[PDB]
RNA sequence: GAAACUGCGAAUGGCUCAUUAAAUCAGUUAUCGUUUAUUUGAUAGUCAUGGUAUAACUGUGGUAAUUCUAGA
């Protein structure tokens, strides 16, 4: 292409989306935005093939100018707007919220969420730097950027930020012995604490996790996600709690 | 110049004061099949099962936990009258749009239900109704305002008798608000009252005539 | 004998659509293909509706008959359902009039026409009209 | 003169006798009629009168009917309704008579008043089949036969006082009127083995 | 372009295409089953032949392994479903032993032929043929259908069928026609 | 709301594998050696408001002819 491209086929959408082969040829290209593509979900795909309020492009499309819908609190009328995973969905009209949170299954998953808890969002931080005139900041994994943060938060660390004022709450270090969530990689979904972290200069640090059956398996600090303490988590749990089974 | 050659497009933008000026009030002048005016159980009850399939407001299903626990029939109402109403205020000057449709409902039918021994009830009622007007021009809904003045005219057509015996006494429970300086809320509440008017005997029409010459007088000031 | 039995399934309101989704399920025994008006109005009846804001399609009868299971629809009012609908549907309640147009053809051909056209043109016409004079 | 007027008057009267009834037991309450009145309507067990019962007293008495091999009986006792307040018997000369319907082998049914405690179930009316009955065809769907021809098992008074419904091994279900014992109608089950058991 | 809809061939061709005692189990079973081709024959013996494959090959896996476990259960449960491996027979010796005769019983047409709703299995693959029987409430015309237990026992007429239900046919209803026009010539 | 100016797209889609034998492709990198329209999130104290136009349009024209144009 001497370009970019604006078409998804079917078969070249992410299998954790979990939709047909036969319903259509394309799928809905996302736009781009926080996320990156392939561990993002449009909304018109989570409307209509999870909520199924929704069962046609004009029928999400009028809801989108009905201005119903406010990620964190921020209304988009796109489409394809790339939800991605640790997300607040509020629902004005059937007055509910949502964090989009992985599955056990591998999947992208809904949950019920109150007020309180949408109130607020998780992030990861990913980035610290110092910007011009000397002004320190981060950017986290959903594409936050936070000016002039608490100095002991390092990369990678995990911090509650308001939502309402788009502010640093509070925030988790990154220690052995706390809770973790995998975002990607084959076991991702599968809660658990941190054993420790094998480390490469350089390299693909790898790190070694176990969860509340005793299991200890290893991934990659780019799955790794902390979430909270031992017993302690910052944010509601679905069925399950992260736990493969036979 | 307003919009009068109609475009193609299902969608216009529509400003809220465009709305306010093409919004009327009387429901007469309307019609439908209403559910309350369909099934004949018990007008309350059929618009509240009917909005309790309509709404998800949080403020209106805490509210329905309550009364759906209450009442469940016209005796049931005639005993918990009181209490009912006052978790009925109580939503109201809490204050949920959402769930503001649907208990003006509520209200309407509820005033049509009871109907003659209501008028104690709807005094306080007549008072926060109004200031729920207020804080609607606080906020900027024009259905919010069709709701109100729909449910204050349902009221005048459910409670007419009594109140054309005592007209004078609703017209000064309104005349802030017919005196308040807000040209779209005089008009709407000028319908309501003018539906009253049109209704009200010659005798009482003679004397509320006289008495509103005198409080022109009084309040020979204002123009509103 | 025959007794058209109208049930739902699967039933969801769509506030946001203002509406309610459901699985329509008829029962028709000694009796194939009642028609989607008078379900319409059983429904509206049932729902205590009105039937132009109520919407039933993809009706499908099972192997033999007697038993059609479909989709149905009912706005919270009809202004719900003119706001909302397809056209096509509005059409086929009547609601809306079918529009007339020139083909897919006409369309194409007629635009290829004017793209080759430049301008207004009406000046043009004086021109090609004095030259054919000429 | 309005109808939600006259509904309101029925619950004044309602509410009347329950405040004279509530006096009668003295010599809250009301609002625990009210809601025995919605468990009534729907609810899980209620009613709770396991202990209050005399059995040693209870009066006894048998009763021998000419017609032989009773099949089922069916009692028809009218309540007063809670949304609407005039009934659930449909004629005025009733006014609650408590009715009482036996099928029996002998192709018989008959209606009995047990309006009173005390007394004997009267046989106030009966209906009884046939051969004259049997159908002509003997291998179609119709079994439209006015009058039963071949033993009756079953019956079912409808709840509204209107009609009662009768099946038996004649694969048929006639329903009758309630005062003339006149058969309104007949249901055949278009069957060669849907013979009636029982009825709901 | 789009997604290839998966199909398949659902039978095999045998590898000696003429010997005569394939050749006699192939008559035999046809006019027993009242049968017709030998296609259908390959279905069902391809059918046989994947399963035990399958089967010897869990034989082959070692015992107690999950997978072993898991694919035998899997097995066995839905050949009970149907009904052709029996409750004391639930081994992978057993499932090894079925065969093509069982299937065949438990086939629809044989299955209504004990019935006795039709005086030969022929002429139930006329009645499957007509619609004169749905099985549960579901009306099949296809006499393969290899039921499940409560389906043998839920075998019962069409009520739309002038049998066990509706109307009689218009030759009946024609006869009577020209009858009752007759009679009243 | 024609037309016209302005904006953006028109560097995808669809068709074919001519060519190409460490070339592509595949896996595995990495760019502390590059730019990024767009999305998104942050981000700026350091005249009661000049001028030039030109389309569209009016009007005169060319030719055998084109989604040609010229003058004004």
């Amino acid at each position: 292409a001497r370009g970019p491209k604006k078409h998804l086929k079917r078969l070249a959408a992410p299998h954790h989306w979990l939709l047909d082969k036969l319903s259509g040829c394309y799928a809905p290209r996302p736009s781009a935005g926080p996320h990156k593509l392939r561990e993002s979900l449009p909304l018109i795909v989570f409307l209509r093939n999870r909520l199924k309020y929704a069962l046609n492009g004009r029928e999400v499309k009028a809801i989108l100018m009905q201005r119903h819908v406010k990620v964190d609190g921020k209304v988009r009328t796109d489409t394809t707007y790339p939800a991605g995973f640790m997300d607040v969905i509020t629902l004005d009209a059937t007055n509910e919220n949502f964090r989009l949170v992985y599955d056990v299954k591998g999947r992208f998953a809904v949950h019920r969420i109150t007020d309180e808890e949408a109130s607020y969002k998780l992030g990861k931080v990913k980035k610290v730097q110092l910007g011009k005139k000397g002004v320190p900041y981060v950017v986290t994994h959903d594409g936050r950027t936070i000016r002039y943060p608490d100095p002991n938060i390092k990369v990678n660390d995990t911090v509650k930020i308001d939502l309402a004022s788009g502010k640093i709450t509070d925030f988790i270090k990154f220690d052995a012995g706390k809770l973790v969530y995998v975002t990607g990689g084959r076991n991702l979904g599968r809660i658990g604490t941190i054993v420790h972290k094998e480390r490469h200069d350089g390299g693909f640090d790898l790190v070694h996790i176990k969860d509340s059956l005793d299991n200890t398996f290893v991934t990659r600090l780019n799955n790794v996600f902390v979430i909270g303490e031992q017993g302690k988590p910052y944010i509601s749990l679905p069925k399950g709690k992260g736990i493969k089974l036979s | 110049q307003r919009q009068t050659t109609k475009s193609s497009k299902r969608y216009r933008y529509s400003s809220f004061k465009a709305r306010i000026d093409d919004l009327k009030i009387e429901p007469a002048r309307n019609l439908e099949k209403r559910v309350h005016d369909y099934v004949e159980s018990s007008h309350f009850l059929a618009s509240f099962d009917q909005w309790k399939e309509i709404n998800l407001s949080a403020k209106f299903t805490e509210f329905a936990a309550e009364i759906e626990h209450d009442v469940q029939t016209l005796p049931q109402i005639l005993y918990h009258d009181k209490k009912i109403f006052n978790s009925l205020v109580s939503f109201i000057n809490f204050h949920d749009e959402f769930s503001l449709q649907p208990l003006l409902d509520l209200l309407a039918q509820f005033c049509h239900d009871l109907g003659p021994d209501f008028l104690k009830f709807y005094e306080e009622a007549i008072k926060t109704l109004i200031n729920l007007l207020d804080a609607a021009i606080e906020f900027e809904s024009s259905n919010v305002f069709e709701w109100g003045f729909n449910c204050l005219a349902y009221i005048f057509k459910y409670l007419s008798k009594f109140l054309v015996k005592k007209l004078v006494l609703t017209c000064d429970l309104l005349i802030p608000l017919l005196s308040h300086s807000k040209e779209y809320l005089s008009r709407f509440s000028a319908e309501a009252l003018s539906f009253l008017v049109r209704k009200c005997p010659v005798s009482n029409l003679r004397e509320f005539v006289r008495s509103v010459f005198e409080k022109l007088e009084g309040d020979d000031e204002q123009t509103n | 004998s025959d007794a058209v039995t109208i049930r739902t399934r699967k039933v969801i309101s769509n506030p946001l659509l203002a509406r309610k989704q459901f699985v329509v399920d008829v029962l028709h025994p000694n009796r194939a293909n009642v028609s989607k008006d008078e379900l319409r109005e059983k429904l509206a009846e049932v729902y205590k509706a009105e039937k132009d804001a109520v919407s039933v399609f993809g009706f499908r009868t099972q192997f033999g008959g007697g038993k059609s299971v479909g989709f149905g629809l009912v706005y919270n009012s009809v202004a719900e359902a003119k706001k909302f609908e397809p056209t096509y549907r509005l059409v086929r309640y009547g609601l809306a009039e079918k529009v007339e147009k020139a083909s897919r053809q006409q369309r194409k051909q007629k635009k290829n026409r004017d793209k080759k056209i430049f301008g207004t043109g009406k000046r043009l016409a004086k021109k090609v009209a004095r030259r054919n004079a000429d | 003169e309005n109808p939600a007027d006259k509904r309101r008057r029925l619950a004044k009267q309602y509410l009347e006798n329950l405040k004279s009834e509530a006096n009668d037991i003295l010599t809250d309450i009301i609002a625990s009629r009210l809601k025995e009145d919605v468990a009534e309507q729907q609810g899980r067990v209620f009613r709770y009168f396991g202990d209050k019962l005399l059995i040693s007293e209870a009066k006894q008495s048998f009763t021998r009917v000419g017609e032989n091999n009773l099949t089922c009986i069916s009692c028809f006792q009218p309540v007063l309704n809670k949304y609407t307040f005039e009934e659930s018997s449909n004629g005025d000369k009733n006014k609650g008579r408590l009715f009482a319907y036996t099928v029996s082998k002998d192709l018989q049914l008959t209606k009995y008043d047990i309006t009173d405690f005390s007394k004997r179930p009267k046989k106030l009316k009966y209906a009884k089949g046939g051969a004259k009955y049997i159908p002509t065809s003997k291998h179609e769907y119709e079994n439209t036969t006015e009058g039963h021809y071949d033993e009756i098992l079953t019956v079912a008074a409808s709840p509204d006082g209107k009609y009662v419904v009768t099946g038996g091994r004649d694969r048929k279900l006639i329903v009758w009127s309630t005062e003339s014992l006149s058969p309104v109608k007949v249901i055949p089950t278009k069957d060669r083995r849907g013979e009636v058991l029982s009825l709901a | 372009p789009r997604a290839p809809r998966t199909y398949s061939k659902t039978y095999s061709t045998p590898k000696r295409p003429y010997e005569s005692s394939r050749l006699d189990a192939e008559l035999k079973l046809a006019g027993e089953f009242g049968l017709k081709n030998k296609k259908e024959i390959y279905r069902i013996s391809f059918q046989l032949s994947k399963i035990r494959r399958a089967a010897r090959d869990l034989l082959t896996r070692d015992e107690k392994d999950p997978k072993r476990l898991f694919e035998g259960n899997a097995l066995i449960r839905r050949l009970v479903r149907v009904g052709v491996l029996s409750e004391d027979k639930k081994k992978l010796d057993y499932v090894l032993a079925l065969k093509v005769e069982d299937f065949l019983e438990r086939r629809l047409q044989t299955q209504v032929y004990k019935l006795g709703l039709a005086k030969s299995v022929h002429h139930a693959r006329v009645l499957i043929t007509q619609r004169h029987i749905a099985v549960g409430k579901q009306i099949v015309n296809i006499p393969s259908f290899m039921v499940r237990l409560d389906s043998e026992k839920h075998i019962d007429f069409a009520p739309t069928s002038p049998f066990g239900g509706a109307r009689p046919g218009r030759v009946a209803r024609r006869n009577a026609a020209r009858k009752a026009e007759a009679s009243g010539e």
